[PDB]
């Protein structure tokens, strides 16, 4: 009943900026301060995966 | 890009109900609302009521309590106006308004209602009158003395229904000088018009003149001759 | 309630011309509430400006939309003969909507003055049982025409009623039908019928009259 769109989820900009910003730092601390990371999408297989 | 379908033209007898479908094409069902604007035969646009779908997001007008009820039907997505009581006011074109937006962005699942109307439907004719196919009853508007050259003349049609009915003089032999007024709505319900024409007064026992009234759903074909009499 | 009142009746612009259309609101409203419509022959209505400013989706240039509080303008620099009829504006935030009564705008044009004539009614409809006198004002420019019924003198109202044609597309000139209906019996209760025309190029209200004979 009444129109139709697909489901979704909302996370605000500004917060997931921080906090990727906030853990890359921890994460140097283990692979080196002052280098690159990079993170894509999943790679493939299971759905709930 | 959107649009708007109504129904077709309807005659309700005074006092009984009608019921106005319209369906949207191509667009948001939900979200805006569908306010109505009708406009009685030569008068202002007057709003009518308005109404977001599903939602219930509605207010009628101040005039139209007890005789108005909007609602609508999803699995056919067409929304109703129906108004009850029906006097001779409430003659006139009905009118399905909505407002367009963005279109691209559809995670919008909000409700809204104070808009403006830029999409419009073509309107429904709504036509309060008791009364049956009738055919007319073409009277003559003679010429007389009541000038300086030209004179006039006419015939008046009275007492019909319908209303696509032409005239045409001397069998479109006469065009210029020619002026067919709009169909007038009478009181007892039955429309009426009058159409005259300029001749010089030199060519009024000369040249006979004669009309012609075609009123095509009563099938009624009448040519009337203008004689004066100059009282 | 909220009720809108618009200005200049019937505003007459030639080509290039340039108007000023108002619409004065009663209370103090808010800039974000007005809307102008443009109707064109007893067509569908054209949202022109949303917002009292907000020029719409493909109105033109000509068209621009001011206001602020009570007052609310819309002034058209240029016009083709494409957009001239009936401009309404509404007002658009409460939870009832109300729109202005119309204005109609009209093809600037030299003054004229109408030709008059009256039609006494036919013996046919008097076997019928009803009377039908009928005024005509053809080929006047300037609009706003004054007819009004005398019996024997006497000022009627109520059951006379009027229609007007378009403005013509060649001599810009407009025509007046005024229909006065009574009965059998009230027909004969008198016997002197007129219809007084005051107009603005004619110089003195004319009088055309007959006499029941
Ligand atoms: C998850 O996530 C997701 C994502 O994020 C999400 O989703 C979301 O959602 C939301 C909700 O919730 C939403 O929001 C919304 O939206 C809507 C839409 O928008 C759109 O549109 C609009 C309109 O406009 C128009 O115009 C323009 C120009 O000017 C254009 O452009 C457009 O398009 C349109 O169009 C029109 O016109 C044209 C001309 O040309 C034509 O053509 C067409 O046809 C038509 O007619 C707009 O505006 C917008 O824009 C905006 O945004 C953007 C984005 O990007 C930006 O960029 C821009 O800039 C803007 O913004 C800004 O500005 C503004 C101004 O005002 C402001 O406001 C803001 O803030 C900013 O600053 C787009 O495009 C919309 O509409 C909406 O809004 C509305 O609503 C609200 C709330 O309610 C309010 O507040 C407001 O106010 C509004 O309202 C309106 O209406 C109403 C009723 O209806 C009323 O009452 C009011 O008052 C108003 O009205 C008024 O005003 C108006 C305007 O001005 C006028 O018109 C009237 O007349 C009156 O005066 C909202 O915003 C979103 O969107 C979404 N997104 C997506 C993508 O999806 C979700 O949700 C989540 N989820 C969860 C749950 O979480
Ligand atoms: C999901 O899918 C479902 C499955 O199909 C579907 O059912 C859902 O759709 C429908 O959702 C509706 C959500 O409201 C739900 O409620 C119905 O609402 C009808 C509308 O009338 C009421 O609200 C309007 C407008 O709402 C105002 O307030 C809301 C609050 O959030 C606001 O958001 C709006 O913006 C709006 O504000 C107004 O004022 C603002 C002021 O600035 C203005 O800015 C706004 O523009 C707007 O104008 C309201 O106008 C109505 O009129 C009130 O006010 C006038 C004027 O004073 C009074 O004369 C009225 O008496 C009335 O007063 C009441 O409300 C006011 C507050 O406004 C309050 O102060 C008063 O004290 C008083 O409570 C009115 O409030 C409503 O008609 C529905 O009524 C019943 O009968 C219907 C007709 O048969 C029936 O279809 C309904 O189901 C319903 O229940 C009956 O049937 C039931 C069956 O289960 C049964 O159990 C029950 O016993 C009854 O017999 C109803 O209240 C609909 O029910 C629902 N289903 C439909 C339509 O089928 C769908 N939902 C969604 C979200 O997608
Ligand atoms: C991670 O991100 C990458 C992109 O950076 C993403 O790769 C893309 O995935 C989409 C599917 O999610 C691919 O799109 C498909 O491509 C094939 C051809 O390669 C088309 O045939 C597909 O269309 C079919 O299905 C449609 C459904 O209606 C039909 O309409 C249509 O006729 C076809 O039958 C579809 O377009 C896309 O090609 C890739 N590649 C890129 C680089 O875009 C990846 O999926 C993401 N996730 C994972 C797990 O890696
Ligand atoms: C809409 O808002 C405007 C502005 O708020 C209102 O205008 C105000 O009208 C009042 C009179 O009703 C003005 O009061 C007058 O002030 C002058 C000068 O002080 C004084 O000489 C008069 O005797 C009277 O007191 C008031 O000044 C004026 N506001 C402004 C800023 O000039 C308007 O009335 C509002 N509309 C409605 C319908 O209420
Ligand atoms: C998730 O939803 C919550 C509640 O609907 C949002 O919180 C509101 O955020 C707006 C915009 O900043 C504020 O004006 C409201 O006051 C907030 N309400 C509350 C209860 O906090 C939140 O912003 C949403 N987050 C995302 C990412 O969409
Ligand atoms: C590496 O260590 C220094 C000092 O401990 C620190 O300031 C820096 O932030 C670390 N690396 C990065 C790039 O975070």
């Amino acid at each position: 009943i009444g129109d139709i769109r697909q489901a979704h989820c909302n996370v605000s900009k500004a917060t997931w900026n921080e906090t990727l910003g906030k853990v890359v730092k921890q994460l140097r601390k283990h692979f080196g301060n002052n280098t690159i990371i990079r993170f894509a999408n999943s790679s493939g297989g299971d759905l709930e995966v | 890009q959107v649009q708007l379908v109504q129904s077709g033209a309807e005659v309700r007898k005074p006092g009984s109900s009608v019921t106005i479908s319209c369906k949207p094409v191509g667009g948001t069902f939900t979200n805006f609302a569908i306010h109505w604007v009708r406009q009685a035969p030569g008068q202002g646009l007057e709003w009518v009521g308005g109404r977001v779908p599903v939602v219930g997001i509605y207010k009628y007008g101040k005039k139209f309590h007890d005789r108005l009820r909007l609602y609508e039907d999803d699995p056919m997505k067409t929304v109703f106006l129906e108004l009850r009581s029906l006097t001779s006011d409430d003659t006139g074109v009905y009118y399905c308004t909505r407002w367009r937006g963005c279109g691209m962005c559809p995670y919008d699942t909000s409700s809204y209602y104070n808009d403006a109307s830029d999409v419009w439907g073509p309107g429904t004719k709504v036509i309060v009158s008791a009364a049956s196919t009738k055919g007319p009853s073409v009277f003559p508007l003679a010429p007389s003395s009541k000038s300086g050259g030209t004179a006039a003349l006419g015939c008046l049609v009275k007492d019909y229904f319908p209303e696509p009915v032409t005239v045409s003089w001397n069998s479109g032999a006469l065009t210029s000088g020619v002026h067919t007024f709009p169909a007038v709505l009478q009181s007892s319900g039955l429309y009426s018009l009058s159409s005259v024409v300029t001749v010089p007064s030199s060519s009024l026992g000369t040249q006979t003149y004669i009309c012609n009234v075609n009123h095509k759903p009563s099938n009624t074909k009448v040519d009337k001759k203008v004689e004066p009499k100059s009282c | 309630e909220i009720v809108l009142t618009q200005s200049p009746v019937t505003l007459s612009l030639s080509s290039g011309e340039t108007g000023t259309l108002s619409c004065r609101a009663s209370q103090n409203i808010s800039s974000s509430w007005i809307a102008w419509y443009q109707q064109r022959r007893g067509q569908v209505p054209r949202l022109l400006i949303s917002a009292a400013s907000a020029r719409a989706a493909g109105i033109p240039d000509r068209f621009t939309g001011r206001g602020s509080g009570t007052d609310f303008t819309l002034t058209i620099t240029r016009l083709e003969p494409e957009d001239f009829g009936v401009y309404s504006c509404q007002y658009y935030g409460g939870s009832f909507f109300t729109f202005g009564p119309g204005t109609q705008v009209d093809v600037k044009r030299t003054v004229a003055a109408p030709s008059v004539f009256i039609f006494p009614p036919s013996d046919e409809q008097l076997k019928s049982g009803t009377a039908s006198v009928v005024c005509l004002l053809n080929n006047f420019y300037p609009r706003e025409a004054k007819v009004q019924w005398k019996v024997d003198n006497a000022l009627q109202s109520g059951n006379s009623q009027e229609s007007v044609t378009e403005q013509d597309s060649k001599d810009s000139t407009y025509s007046l039908s005024s229909t006065l209906t009574l009965s059998k019996a009230d027909y004969e209760k008198h016997k002197v019928y007129a219809c007084e025309v005051t107009h603005q190029g004619l110089s003195s209200p004319v009088t055309k009259s007959f006499n029941r004979g």
